[PDB]
């Protein structure tokens, strides 16, 4: 059971503004082939969520410009660069190293 | 082979063929999303234009 | 790109064995192993367990006894039954595939099979 550390809790965001909400650990996160297996995930209330960021510093298919996050060792971060009126939802990351699974507390965006 | 082309180690890999005694196969699950996957020439001939 | 769709009974009592089911298309549960995820009401979200297509199964040591993962491999829909279901149990199964075990092609999660544990 690996225990999942999310920071901060919500954000408040003014439309148009660069964004970043941190992700870690308390482990260092790294597979043995040298990708570290980090995911981003977005679910909109009442509806099932989606990946925006996979594998860590990855950007994911289906996904355009605004999200490619990264960071370094076992804290990394989701960048948004720019903020519209559909990037409410509450945000999740997620660890791909060893079973247990352990989902985020949860980023409330919002404006 | 189909396509022009050839293997290296061809040797190894039909050594290591020879004593498989047959080949059990499984699905490897790779899905693929922003790209297309429908590859074909015409040396390859199913029912016209196909591939492996 | 596969389809993800679940199905199952809402209202549910107490202490009994669970059912539910969960159809998809495309891959047809013969290549990739799917795996379970259970939503808490406007809790922390957490992770079942995952199944391999062949049938071997792992899950997560908050619980283990009450799930069973059905294999299915004829049929073209894995299903999920629990048992000793508990009010606190009261969430909203989705029903998906994951990035990690081997697949980057998102998670396809599937719809939201509403349940409530009730007399
Ligand atoms: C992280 O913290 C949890 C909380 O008890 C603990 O069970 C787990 O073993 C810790 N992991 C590491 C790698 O220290």
């Amino acid at each position: 059971d690996i225990v999942m550390t999310q920071s901060p809790l919500s954000l408040p965001v003014t439309p148009g503004e660069p964004a970043s909400i941190s992700c870690r650990s308390n482990q260092s996160l790294q597979h043995s082939n040298g990708y570290v297996h980090l995911d981003w995930y977005r679910q909109k209330p009442g509806q099932s969520p989606h990946l925006l960021i996979y594998l860590g510093f990855n950007r994911a298919s289906g996904v355009p410009d605004r999200f490619s996050g990264g960071g370094s060792g076992t804290d990394f971060t989701l960048k948004i660069s720019r903020v519209e009126a559909e990037d409410v939802g509450v945000y999740y990351c997620m660890q791909g190293l060893q079973t247990p699974f352990t989902f985020g507390p949860g980023t409330t965006v919002d404006l | 082979v189909c396509y022009p082309g050839k293997f290296v180690n061809e040797e190894a890999l039909r050594q290591i063929l020879r004593e498989s005694g047959g080949i059990d196969k499984e699905a490897m699950g790779f899905t693929y999303s922003g790209i297309r996957t429908n590859g074909a020439t015409s040396s390859c001939r199913r029912s016209g234009s196909s591939f492996y | 790109q596969v389809q993800l769709q679940g199905s199952g009974p809402g209202l549910l009592r107490p202490s009994e064995t669970l059912s539910l089911t969960c159809s998809v298309s495309g891959v047809s549960i013969n290549s990739y192993y799917w795996s379970w995820v259970r939503q808490p009401p406007g809790k922390a979200l957490e992770w079942i367990g995952y199944i391999y297509y062949s049938g071997n199964t792992n899950y997560n040591p908050s619980l283990e006894s009450r799930v069973t993962i059905s294999v299915d491999r004829s049929k073209n829909q894995f299903s999920l039954k629990m048992t000793s279901v508990t009010a606190a149990d009261t969430a909203r199964y989705f029903c998906a595939r994951q990035g990690i075990f081997g697949d980057y092609g998102s998670d396809y999660w599937g719809p939201g099979t509403l349940v409530t544990v009730s007399s």
